[PDB]
């Protein structure tokens, strides 16, 4: 019951928060270390390998 | 210089000695060849795959 009576205000955070994360995805450069982690590794691999 | 080399340390650029034109090394094509069967059992038709 609690849904209908503030749909607007969580409309505005979802949007807020939305905007929110988008804006960290490109904050910083370190936050997708798994897959610069994993890439690296596989790229290392095959430079000592040849 | 007389040869250049990569990360790979392989000769990919050479100087010929006869004249002044700088050349490159590229191996030509290779690879594993790769079959597509559907069984003995219900035809023998194949498809070479490079
Ligand atoms: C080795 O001999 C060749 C002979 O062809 C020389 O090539 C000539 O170089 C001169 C230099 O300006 C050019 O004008 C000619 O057109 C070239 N000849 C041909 C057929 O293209 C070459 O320079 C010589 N290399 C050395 C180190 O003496």
């Amino acid at each position: 019951n609690v849904l209908y009576e503030n749909q607007k205000l969580i409309a505005n955070q979802f949007n807020s928060a939305i905007g929110k994360i988008q804006d960290s995805l490109s904050s910083t450069p370190s936050a997708l270390g798994k897959l610069q982690d994993v890439v690296n590794h596989n790229a290392q691999a095959l430079n000592t390998l040849v | 210089q007389q040869f250049g080399r990569d990360i790979a340390d392989t000769t990919d650029a050479v100087r010929d000695p006869q004249t002044l034109e700088i050349l490159d090394i590229t191996p030509c094509s290779f690879g594993g060849v790769s079959v597509i069967t559907p069984g003995t059992n219900t035809s023998n038709q194949v498809a070479v795959l490079y």
